């Protein structure tokens, strides 16, 4: 449903970010052997936890936030929010030719690319596949020309069924409202709402 | 109905701040078949001795409560020795010893300014009785907690 | 139903190998009723650790009978692994060597010492040297008793 | 009972409100799944919690508030706060006319107006049925003359009986006080009732 | 993993700590005993918490951060925390000449060589076998010129195989993060990801 | 062990005490009666507990903190922490013909000094028994001339073999690191450390 | 033990109270019946709880504070406070002639005087009788000149055995520590012991 973000529409400012925290959510069980050594065993999954907060807002922004929040709440789309943190706009190009192989798994992505992706993305810049929703990092990177491994930090939540595509640009963490339960604001006497924070997470 | 004597009826009615000191006289597990040894410890902390033996003051960090009501109930008590003592763990783990049998008598004494101030009226002039009873008792606790502080108690359970 | 594809047949065996294991202790010769002990055939070794006969009154439940039977040869039936594995107890000098540095913090001992250990032991058969009624068998322990203090204290057995 | 507000009696000009809190709660069932969804199930109700704060009272108008809270209190009948963040007479003109079909459910009311509404309502303003109490936001807009559509958050309450009729002005949120276990009137030096507030929540 | 520091990698300066807490966790038993005597018996292990803090950081050194960090969580293998406080660059010369006896044991070291170390080791400067993993650190030093003994905070977790050598220098804390079921990366208006600290935990 | 002090050695200004706390740590057990009286009763014993806390220390003054400490820890040793506040240097003399009867028990030790001590104890000057660790305090005190009581707060730990001597001058606390679990000090930007306390108990 | 005092002994100031907290412990059983009455029934005892607390003292004054304080702990008897706020010298006169009737009771004491007092206590004077320990304060007076009737706040603990006689100044109260489970003296830099408190309780 894309949560509106100045790139979106900047008539009403202010709705931009002030504070994005991307919380590496992983429930992970550890130990602590007294033989010194630490065992930690994953199950669960990873959800980027996205604690967003909002300034005072003017009554047309919070009219127009509510709005667009409203529509997420009756209907079951999922809120989507794009970053200006990693929008980066490397690799560009387009990323229909290029092929991955059959399955993968295993945390490391071996795509090819003949002609049409020209640039070698840096590690740390988010990466997602296209028919899976949740949008993985990159923390490594090697090139052979043509064929160029990505390794990500998310355990590749879907397998490969072998049309996977990279997307690099534009993706939005898929999203829902934690603070769904009790979302209020309160009108102040400058009327100004103030007090708008959000706490996203993914729904994967 | 234990007399408790006039002197420390006296004692106990007035003094209101008295130093409570138990002697816990345990008879030693021993294998293979011999005399008595027996271990003196008390609670308290300097060493109190009564009527000859010193009566180490090292251990036992507590004793519990002697529950009985009217009806026979194999009455049960717990020491609690640090499980940092090697000696008392290395009694406790030994492999061999077998103690169905062996007294515990713990004497509740009721410090004076300088020495036990003679209740009991029948038995000599000492402290007053709490047990005695025989052993039939349980072993370590360890912790070792990593972070940091962990604790090690011996429950000597007696019955 | 217990369906036989639960069980792994090749411990079972191992445990019922380790039940008949030779008791050097007694002697074929000395056994009178040879037969209605449920041997067949004299001569043969015959002299097996727990050689247990068993009747099992189908109208008790089949919980009780299946612990009668462990609580006779000594065992449990563990389906940990996903298998029954009915083990049995043993000895064996390759145990795992667990090292209290190894495992974790927290070590709790527990001897209960005063009621569950004792020095003489009485049991109760169903003897086929009586027509089948009931005989006690009783030993000492001069070692035990004096180990304790000179306390008297019996098993009971049936 | 209607709170009293500035618009029912203004020769008491400090019963406006000094902030309005419109908690959303939306009471709910989720599971974070291991897989990484987050699967929401919607039941019990959506009601509207109204978080009222005062100005400094004189002893007068804070005199006639205790009046008016406590006559709620003695008898049964709900609070009935306007909000006048809210009251932006929008749509105007007469409600009699209007009429919806038999029976709509499902959070779009598709209500017909022959010519007797001037006015577009817009998104997030208030939207009430005359039949039945709750409040609900307008989340989303259209219209094809006669016959427009309008989208509510939350999901209809009530079912059409098919002569119910909607109001756009002047929607009283029925509640009842949460404060009335210990309610607390501190008289400063200075003369007046200070920090009065009240927890409204709707009994729908 | 050589957790980046502006020694491996300058190009991003403020990935120095601004605040590194050794944390000389030592766990063990004690009873305060009836007699007054504390009596203490250590069990476990003596691992050293460090609990790095950064600077503000610039998104890209935070890029570069989370790639490492990453590609740690997604791998089994260890941080590896080189602490420059201790890097005094004392000892200095070549370690392979260096000689240990068979099994030294009880928290002592004599090791000697010949005339290939140049320079003294103070008191409080780390220590490390090049074969076992945990950092000690020196608590008294003497000498007979080919032959000094080297005294060890840390009871020598591992016995002497008689071909340990001493490193003296560059030593690299093998542990893992134990913040890394939630980490925080929030983006304030300035532009800076401000407050981010790891806390960290050897795994021996 | 000693502790460092300016005493012991002053080419390393601040590991002087800041602010030292002697906690008279007596557990004892307290009933309130009804009737109107407090019965209390005393088991186990008395440790003297000293809340050490330190200013901000250069690398050098912490470094041979380091050292004294890690010693300390290695070692079964105790540590030794010598009072300022109480080194008051009265009576003065030797100590070695001074005699105290055979047993005394009881708070009190009455010992006759025949011409070896010059000098009157002020009630409230640490006192102690050659051979038994603990501190005491004295809290009255009366002399013959040759004779002269002493009542000690502490009831004579150890009780008295015959040969027990006066020290009163010069004693130390034999004391344990209670923060020996969790001792960590943060190295600031600065290039200082900081938050370096120590809580210190006796292990009499 | 008359806690010292600047009245009892001038050498040391700063020995004087800089707040004294007569807490007014008033142990009952307190139901808030539904009807709306609240029943108050007094078992127990009215024992006056005080709450000293002290400037800022030099280490003289609280060495000697030290030996009151223990010589107290380590003996049984009961500290002693003379409240300077309540001691105004009324009264007066010598107190040996003041005779009680036989039982009083009943929180009202009708003591006759020949000539002996020349002064009339105020309401809110502290009183006490001789032989028992408790004090109490008077909440109001009448005289008929050789006869005035007193009437005390606490009821009267012990009945009268007809040889009781009034103090009215001087009056010490019975009291035992409970703060000495760990009691704290810290060292500030500037050479004086502050923030020393102690909480107090009669013992009658």
């Amino acid at each position: 449903m894309r949560l509106p973000d100045p790139y979106t529409n900047p008539e009403y400012p202010g709705l931009g970010f002030e504070s994005v925290n991307l919380v590496d959510n992983d429930p992970m069980i550890r130990d602590e052997l007294p033989n010194g050594k630490v065992k930690e065993v994953k199950i669960s999954a990873q959800y980027w936890g996205i604690n967003i907060s909002y300034p005072e807002l003017f009554p047309d922004e919070y009219a127009f936030l509510d709005s667009r929040l409203l529509e997420y709440k009756r209907t079951g789309d999922y809120l989507d929010v794009l970053l200006p943190q990693y929008e980066a706009f490397r690799v560009r190009g387009d990323t229909k030719s290029v092929t991955i192989p059959a399955g993968q798994k295993g945390s490391q992505i071996i795509l090819n690319t003949n002609g049409t992706l020209t640039g070698q993305p840096k590690a740390g810049d988010l990466f997602k596949l296209s028919t899976h929703p949740k949008v993985y990092k990159i923390t490594n990177f090697s090139s052979s020309g043509n064929v160029w491994n990505i390794s990500l930090y998310p355990d590749l939540f879907i397998t490969t069924t072998g049309s996977e595509k990279p997307v690099f640009n534009g993706i939005l963490f898929r999203t829902k409202l934690m603070n769904g339960d009790s979302f209020g604001s309160t009108l102040n006497n400058n009327g100004t709402y103030s007090g708008i924070s959000l706490s996203l997470r993914e729904s994967l | 109905m234990k007399k408790i004597l006039d002197s420390a009826k006296n004692y106990l009615n007035t003094h209101d701040k008295l130093k409570t000191a138990c002697l816990i006289a345990l008879e030693l597990p021993s294998s293979s078949g011999s005399a008595a040894t027996y271990i003196y410890l008390t609670d308290y902390f300097r060493d109190v001795t009564y009527n000859g033996i010193l009566y180490r003051s090292g251990k036992v960090k507590s004793i519990s409560s002697h529950k009985q009501n009217r009806q026979l109930s194999i009455g049960s008590l717990s020491f609690t020795i640090t499980g940092t003592a090697e000696d008392e763990v290395l009694k406790l783990v030994q492999n061999g010893v077998s103690f169905l049998d062996r007294g515990i008598t713990i004497h509740q004494a009721i410090i004076n300014e300088e020495g036990n101030i003679l209740p009991v009226d029948p038995d000599t002039d000492g402290p007053l009785l709490f047990f005695r009873g025989r052993i039939t008792g349980g072993g370590i606790k360890d912790n070792v907690n990593t972070s940091g502080i962990g604790t090690s108690v011996i429950t000597w359970n007696c019955s | 139903d217990i369906t036989l594809d639960q069980f792994p047949l090749q411990k079972v065996i191992s445990e019922a190998k380790i039940l008949d294991i030779i008791d050097e202790s007694y002697q074929t010769s000395w056994q009178p009723y040879w037969r209605y002990v449920g041997w067949n055939d004299p001569l043969s070794e015959n002299r097996q650790i727990v050689q247990l006969n068993t009747i099992l009154d189908t109208s008790e439940s089949v919980f009780k009978n299946v612990q009668g039977i462990l609580e006779s040869f000594g065992g449990a039936i563990n389906n940990l692994s996903g298998e029954y594995r009915i083990t049995v107890e043993k000895y064996s000098t390759n145990p795992l060597r667990i090292n209290f540095l190894d495992t974790y913090g927290d070590l709790d001992l527990s001897d209960t010492t005063g009621r569950n250990k004792f020095n003489s032991v009485q049991a109760s058969l169903v003897d086929p040297a009586l027509s089948w009624k009931t005989n006690s068998i009783t030993f000492y322990n001069s070692k035990f008793k004096e180990q304790d203090k000179g306390l008297d204290k019996k098993l009971q057995l049936s």
